[PDB]
């Protein structure tokens, strides 16, 4: 930031582009090192009623696999095949 | 929908049960097992004769059409009388699915080596055999990859102890690096971490 | 009591793989010494090979017999191919090893192991 | 349609005349298929499905169009699934995986957990 | 308070100290042995006892969240103090 | 979405021609990878002058061990044991008995710093922020014994670090 | 990009380096760039989607030779896409909390974990024995910056 | 002949009458909440933590306690089942004391367990807590009688197997405490029982005092050798160092019991 | 084709393990009694299989425990008992195996707190 207009005219030009208007050195446009407190929010499950547990338990809901076939009509595959992906049309080609 | 539970998608469920049943339907003589998981992943349980069928039906067919080879691994279960649990994992490109297929064996069995379905089993059944010691048989370049040149024993097997038997370290008279028995200065301290309650009613075995 | 094999159908024919793994092995021995430059002798390196064909002599599962001698061939190629370095090779000879007594009264001397 | 002049994938080359070469391989896939027992599943699914795409290529004689019916990607893709499926279905045979399952598991080797 | 035994060797807050001969304390010859002379159990005894009106009282430890779990101690042994179970402060029920 | 990395084909007019015969004969690509170069020789370098300046840090840095002690100077350790069983690496070692005036504290607090991964799940564990991992991290020692530290030596980086320790947790408690 | 992209050095060290055809990738079980180079397009953040993947907008790049120097444009535009990224969740971030509201997996806020006895107690467990996980096996795969990162976990 | 027939979660069991619904979900492997009911001991039923659904039926019984009757289905896990166990829950860690770090119990106390097992995972007790002042029972058992969930235990064997009558409840309510009212020792041969059969730190050993975490310990089953009665044994060590010694069942000697100097 | 072998499993040859821990050790195959502390009953389900205890001493610079027993640590987990003593076998370890202890079923009776003339009569509640 402190380079004279000479040197910012020739680091531009052999460069090619406005290295000024994004420099890679940080200044005083970063965050302040001290911060004011956060006060963070609660999750859902933060209630004094209507909140049984049972009710919201994702491990119990759990189950052992389906015994499709134990040794102990149309053809089908996996899921249906995938779509055929479109060109951007924000850049298409690099 | 439950902030906290992850949701169950039952499209998937019922169409990765209809593929398990037509791939057991195609191959009778080799598929054991088939079961789909509550969060949607499909297992194929096959007889071990039948690893290279069955792959190369899976990569091949057209309704099926797993061309990448995810993973390939192995479990040891030591209470089972075939303790090896050989696991592959597939993945289909082109219908956007995977799947997992295993087999089993022991320690003096070989396994059907399926590099000649998928080139990049051969790492892995070098891995497999390597760390438990399962023989791929027909497999083009067997031997350790991950383990130090001369070790003994298969370290992912549950008997064999976490540390080892040997360590090395560097002996001056002898000018080299040796291998001793192993001691150490502070014992790796066994936690007993479970609890006594059941947890999960669901997977009870019955008595 | 059927099991599939693994190279060898009964112990005659695991025996032929044995002795045609000692052949290499013996043959490999006075190379082994030369490009390692190991201070053994050629006879002290055959036999430390005798010595380890010669434990494993009470065996009689033919398929425990192929995996020995599948293991050996591995266990070859790695010296052959010099993956094995000298600290490898002269693993065998256990230089470093102070000698543990095994009759009754040394071992009751030095501690509780059996 | 103009003819491509890439399929897109690295080492996949373009095809001059697709429809006559998927004509020619499903019909060998049906050829093949008719020295499978009536009652093998991998018949009867392989025979359906081939016979629909088969069914297309006659119908859509434009490339594009095929294609985009088949949704099996680039034409020459669908060309490389049908020559895997020839392979798989010789392979079949030899196998023979509509017999009985030769061998049931042990009692627990598939409960988990123990 | 930190002691020194017959030997020279400071006694820590544990009362670990090498007895003479102990080969041990050849590893301090020409070093130190590190020991911290702020021995809490002393400190905590110099804080003076808190009269209180109620038969329970709680504590926290200070500082709120940053102190310890909150605990609730009964006051209504006269003979001793209510003392609390992780920070060593000493309550009493006055009168 | 996709896009092509390096699929264009190049203009065949006398005059683009014309160009890329030039830039093969002229080295015009080169060059102007030598501006590149030359712009940043005349760049100030982003290299600080430490040990004079220091790199920036967060008070939620994961640096050297300490052991905390309440305003009163008790310690807050209660030999509760929490942070030796989460500790992935088994660093720590406790060992226990009621004080001589009955409170529960440790006679063993251990941390094998060659075997600790600076992770910070002990502070986590701890319930009453007796062990925290200070802002220190310039500590390297000349021999490996000097890294096992006992309870005496982190009862020291405790006094030695409690102003900076205080004032770190005070800023980020609330994010705890 | 201007140090190497159109460098004739830097093209010449890998244009044609490396080629590896469509298929033998996938028999290889190559995944990520080493797909996408020689053509594939496949991306795991597109075709299966975890977390919030499917609420952004980014282009997969493809290679059209499947050599080095394909792969590392490709490399090179996921970099710009990454930013592009980016700039989506910097914008969308949404408030709330940001561990699963369930004390029996992740732990408690350290003020309520001295307040609260169903906090101690989880607190306690959570960082002693650990949460249980109910019986069973998954291979989970992300799109890793190297490829395919995944782990079939008992 | 005599057995009748019931059913556990819709699956048949075939139990002797008197069984109870606590007994009758043992059979098929189900182990239902507990903090009172002990099987040696007489039965309480008083912490309500097994309350249980019986199908058809409104009201909840206590399954330690009440006997099963023929074609009875006890649903286990049923939603009212699981409310029961947490509306319990929730009232047991109330006035519970935030001890666990500085508790014996941590790691192997079974209100720690069932509140992870059965209870919620949070709190609404927005009040104060209970404080109980504690007891001096001998030089054996520390009481830390703030933990104390009233369960009983300590009484019905002090009063049935060690055959003391010194142990009791005074007062009333919130205010019950267990304990002797007047300064004793509970000084028998089985005092040191009570350590075990209390399910929280409310009765800790004074040797073992802070020494040690369940989780750390090794088990080593080995026998006594304080008498000819051979009682079988747990020796609990850590680090190569003996900490502890504990019961290990057996039905034909010592049942779960040891003696004080075995102990 | 399948090849009939007529001997014993033994794969000690091709374990790895020193000569020292197969024939030295002694194997205990049991379930784990019930932890007296609580009265879950959860770990006692499954048979365990652990070697015999060695001799552990004190590390000269810190205290710590050291050991010389690579099966110090060594815990398995089996189905049954027979499936226990099949691994313990195979592997060339003397073993030992007890028995399991499932307590003995009881009558409760909570009517006979309140006996009219039985000794069950209970003084307190
Ligand atoms: C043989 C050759 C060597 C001997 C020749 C000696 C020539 C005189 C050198 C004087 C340099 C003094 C630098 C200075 O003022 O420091 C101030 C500096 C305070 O300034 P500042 O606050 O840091 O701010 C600096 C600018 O903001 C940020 O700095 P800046 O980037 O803005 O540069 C400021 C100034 C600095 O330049 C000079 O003053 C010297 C110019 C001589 C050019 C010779 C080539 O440059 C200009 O003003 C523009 C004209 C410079 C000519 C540029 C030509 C580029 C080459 C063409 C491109 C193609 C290349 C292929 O104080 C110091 O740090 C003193 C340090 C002393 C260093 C040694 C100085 C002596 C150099 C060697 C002498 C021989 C021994
Ligand atoms: C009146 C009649 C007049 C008759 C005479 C008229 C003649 C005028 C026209 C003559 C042609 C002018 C150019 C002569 C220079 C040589 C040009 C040349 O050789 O360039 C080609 C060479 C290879 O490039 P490439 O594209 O990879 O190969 C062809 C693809 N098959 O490219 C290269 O050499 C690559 C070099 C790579 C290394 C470069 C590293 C240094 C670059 C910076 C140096 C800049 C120049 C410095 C000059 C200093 C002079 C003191
Ligand atoms: S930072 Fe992590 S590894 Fe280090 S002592 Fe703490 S818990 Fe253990
Ligand atoms: S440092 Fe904290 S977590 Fe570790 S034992 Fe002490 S009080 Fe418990
Ligand atoms: S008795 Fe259990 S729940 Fe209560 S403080 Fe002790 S460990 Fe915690
Ligand atoms: S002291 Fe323990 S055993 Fe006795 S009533 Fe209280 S909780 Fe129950
Ligand atoms: S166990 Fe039934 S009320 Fe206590
Ligand atoms: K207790
Ligand atoms: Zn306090």
């Amino acid at each position: 930031a402190s380079a004279t207009r000479f040197i910012q005219w020739l680091r531009n030009w052999a460069s090619g582009r406005d290295l000024q208007a994004k420099l890679q050195l940080r200044y005083q446009e970063i965050s302040k090192r001290t911060q004011p407190p956060p006060k963070l929010p609660v999750g859902p499950s933060h209630k004094l009623s209507n909140n049984y547990y049972c009710t919201r338990d994702g491990r119990r809901e759990a189950m052992p696999p389906s015994i499709v076939m134990s040794s102990q009509k149309k053809a089908v595959s996996p899921a249906p095949p995938i779509k055929r992906w479109e060109l951007s049309q924000d850049e298409p080609y690099l | 929908t439950r902030p906290t539970v992850r949701p169950r998608n039952d499209v998937a469920h019922k169409q990765l049960s209809a593929f398990g049943e037509y791939v057991a339907e195609i191959l009778p003589k080799y598929v054991q097992q088939v079961q789909v998981s509550c969060f949607n992943e499909l297992e194929i349980c096959i007889h071990p004769d039948g690893v290279i069928p069955v792959l190369t039906f899976l990569r091949d067919h057209s309704n099926a059409q797993f061309k990448s080879l995810a993973d390939l691994t192995a479990v040891d279960i030591p209470t089972r009388q075939n303790r090896f649990e050989i696991v592959y994992n597939l993945l289909s490109l082109r219908f956007n699915s995977r799947i997992r297929v295993k087999t089993y064996t022991d320690e003096l069995t070989p396994i059907e080596s399926s590099v000649p379905v998928y080139k990049a089993a051969n790492w892995y059944e070098r891995e497999i055999w390597d760390m438990f010691g399962v023989f791929f048989a027909n497999h083009p370049d067997l031997r350790r990859i991950l383990t130090d040149y001369g070790f003994e024993g298969h370290p992912f097997r549950k008997d064999f102890p976490l540390s080892g038997y040997v360590e090395l370290r560097y002996d001056d008279e002898v000018k080299r690096v040796v291998a001793e028995p192993v001691e150490l200065a502070q014992e790796f301290r066994k936690f007993d971490l479970n609890s006594p309650w059941e947890a999960f009613p669901a997977y009870r075995q019955p008595p | 009591t059927s099991v599939k094999p693994i190279f060898s159908r009964d112990m005659n024919e695991a025996k032929r793989r044995v002795r045609e793994l000692y052949r290499a092995w013996y043959r490999e021995v006075p190379n082994t010494v030369h490009l390692f430059q190991l201070d053994i002798s050629v006879k002290q390196g055959r036999d430390k090979v005798r010595e380890m064909f010669k434990k494993n002599a009470h065996i009689t599962d033919p398929r425990v017999v192929d995996l020995l001698v599948i293991k050996g061939k591995m266990e070859l190629e790695e010296t052959i191919k010099v993956w094995k370095q000298r600290t490898h090779v002269m693993r065998f000879f256990h230089e470093t090893e102070a000698p543990r007594p095994k009759d009754f009264l040394s071992k009751f001397y030095v501690g509780h192991d059996p | 349609g103009l003819l491509k002049k890439t399929t897109g994938l690295v080492g996949l080359a373009v095809c001059e005349t697709p429809h006559e070469r998927l004509k020619i391989l499903y019909t060998k896939i049906l050829d093949v298929l008719g020295h499978i027992p009536k009652n093998a599943a991998y018949r009867k699914y392989t025979e359906q499905i081939t016979n629909e795409k088969l069914s297309m290529v006659k119908a859509e004689p434009d490339v594009k169009k095929l294609e985009e019916r088949l949704q099996g990607g680039q034409i020459e893709e669908v060309i490389l699934q049908a020559e895997n499926e020839l392979s798989l279905a010789r392979k079949m045979i030899q196998w023979k995986p509509w017999e009985p399952l030769v061998e049931e598991p042990p009692a627990s080797q598939w409960k988990w957990p123990i | 308070g930190v002691r020194t035994s017959p030997t020279g060797e400071k006694v820590t807050h544990t009362g670990q100290v090498y007895d003479d001969g102990d080969y041990r304390k050849v590893r301090f010859v020409g070093r130190q042995k590190e020991v911290n002379e702020n021995f809490a159990i002393d400190l905590i005894a110099e804080q003076p006892v808190s009269q209180v009106g109620s038969r329970v009282i709680s504590c926290d430890g200070g500082g709120g969240a940053l102190g310890h779990p909150r605990v609730y101690i009964n006051l209504d042994k006269e003979t001793k103090t209510g003392t609390c179970g992780y920070c060593g402060l000493q309550f009493r029920q006055q009168h | 979405t996709y896009k092509y990395v390096n699929l264009r084909e190049p203009s065949m007019d006398m005059k683009s021609v014309t160009d890329r015969a030039a830039q093969t004969l002229l080295w015009t690509e080169l060059i102007r990878g030598l501006g590149m170069t030359l712009s940043y020789l005349f760049r100030e370098p982003a290299t600080i002058n430490y040990p004079f300046e220091k790199g920036p840090l967060s008070p939620r840095f994961r640096g050297e061990h300490a052991l905390r002690r309440y305003p009163s100077g008790e310690e807050r350790c209660i030999a509760c044991k929490l942070c030796e069983a989460v500790c992935p690496a088994q660093a720590i070692t406790i060992e226990a008995e009621p004080r001589a005036d009955g409170s529960r504290r440790t006679t063993r607090y251990d941390i094998d710093m060659t075997k600790c991964i600076y992770c910070g799940f002990c502070q986590e564990a701890c319930p009453v922020d007796a062990i925290v991992e200070g802002p220190n991290f310039e500590f390297s020692t000349e021999t490996h014994e000097e890294l096992l530290y006992n309870k005496e030596k982190l009862l020291n980086n405790g006094d030695k670090w409690e102003a900076e320790i205080a004032a770190n947790i005070q800023a980020d408690y609330l994010y705890r | 990009e201007e140090m190497l992209t159109n460098n004739r050095i830097w093209r010449n060290r890998t244009v044609d380096i490396g080629i590896v055809t469509a298929e033998d990738a996938l028999n290889y079980g190559f995944s990520g760039v080493m797909l996408r180079g020689s053509g594939i397009q496949w991306d795991l953040r597109k075709t299966q989607p975890y977390d919030v993947y499917d609420q952004v907008e980014f282009d997969v790049p493809i290679g059209s030779r499947g050599d080095c120097y394909d792969r590392y444009l490709c490399r090179v535009e996921e970099m710009r896409q990454s930013i592009r990224i980016i700039s989506q969740c910097l914008n969308k971030m949404p408030p709330g909390e940001i561990k699963v509201d369930d004390a029996k997996v992740s732990p408690p806020k350290r003020a309520e974990m001295k307040t609260s006895m169903e906090s101690l107690i989880h607190h306690f467990k959570l960082y002693t024995e650990g949460y249980q996980v109910p019986p069973g096996a998954t291979y989970t795969a992300i799109e890793a910056p190297k490829g395919e990162f995944g782990v079939y976990l008992v | 002949s005599n057995l009748i027939e019931v059913f556990v979660d819709g699956q048949s069991v075939m139990v002797e009458p008197g069984t109870t619904v606590l007994q009758a979900c043992e059979k098929v492997g189900m182990q239902i909440p507990r903090f009172c009911y002990h099987e040696r001991l007489s039965v309480a039923g008083n912490c309500r933590m097994c309350l249980v659904e019986i199908e058809k039926a409104p009201k909840v019984v206590a399954a330690c306690a009440m006997p099963v009757m023929k074609g009875w289905n006890i649903l286990t896990n049923s939603e009212k089942t699981k409310k029961a166990r947490e509306g319990v829950m929730e009232f047991l860690l109330a006035n519970h004391p935030l001890d666990c770090p500085i508790c014996d119990q941590g790691g192997e106390c079974d209100l720690q367990d069932q509140s992870m097992m059965f209870g919620s995972d949070r709190s609404r007790f927005l009040e104060g807590k209970r404080a109980v002042e504690d007891k001096n029972i001998g030089p054996l058992v520390k009481t830390i009688m703030t933990r104390c969930i009233q369960c009983t235990r300590c009484i019905r064997f002090a009063s049935e197997i060690a055959g003391v009558d010194d142990l009791g409840t005074t007062g009333r309510g919130n205010d019950m405490q267990v304990g002797t009212y007047i300064e004793k020792m509970f000084m028998s041969e089985l005092s040191g029982n009570i350590i075990d059969i209390c399910p929280v730190g409310a009765l800790t050993s004074k040797p073992y005092a802070f020494t040690a975490r369940p989780w750390e310990t090794r088990k080593t089953e080995s026998i006594d050798v304080m008498d000819a009665v051979g009682s079988n044994i747990v020796v609990s060590t850590r680090t190569g160092e003996v900490m502890r010694i504990l019961p290990r069942m057996h039905e034909d000697i010592n049942e779960e019991w040891i003696s004080d100097k075995t102990r | 084709q399948l090849i009939t072998v007529d001997e014993k499993l033994d794969i000690t040859t091709i374990t790895g393990v020193p000569e020292e821990h197969i024939k030295t050790r002694k194997a205990r195959i049991f379930v784990p009694a019930r932890n007296n502390m609580q009265s879950g009953v959860n770990n006692t389900k499954k048979w365990k299989m652990e070697f015999d205890t060695r001799e552990r001493w004190e590390n000269p610079l810190m205290g710590w425990a050291s050991t010389a027993d690579p099966l110090s640590n060594l815990v398995l987990t089996f189905s049954t008992k027979e499936d226990a003593v099949a691994f313990a076998e195979k592997n060339g370890w003397s073993y030992d195996v007890e028995e399991r202890k499932v307590p003995k079923p009881k009558s409760k009776s909570y009517g006979a707190n309140f006996s009219w003339n039985k000794r069950t009569r209970v003084s307190t509640k």
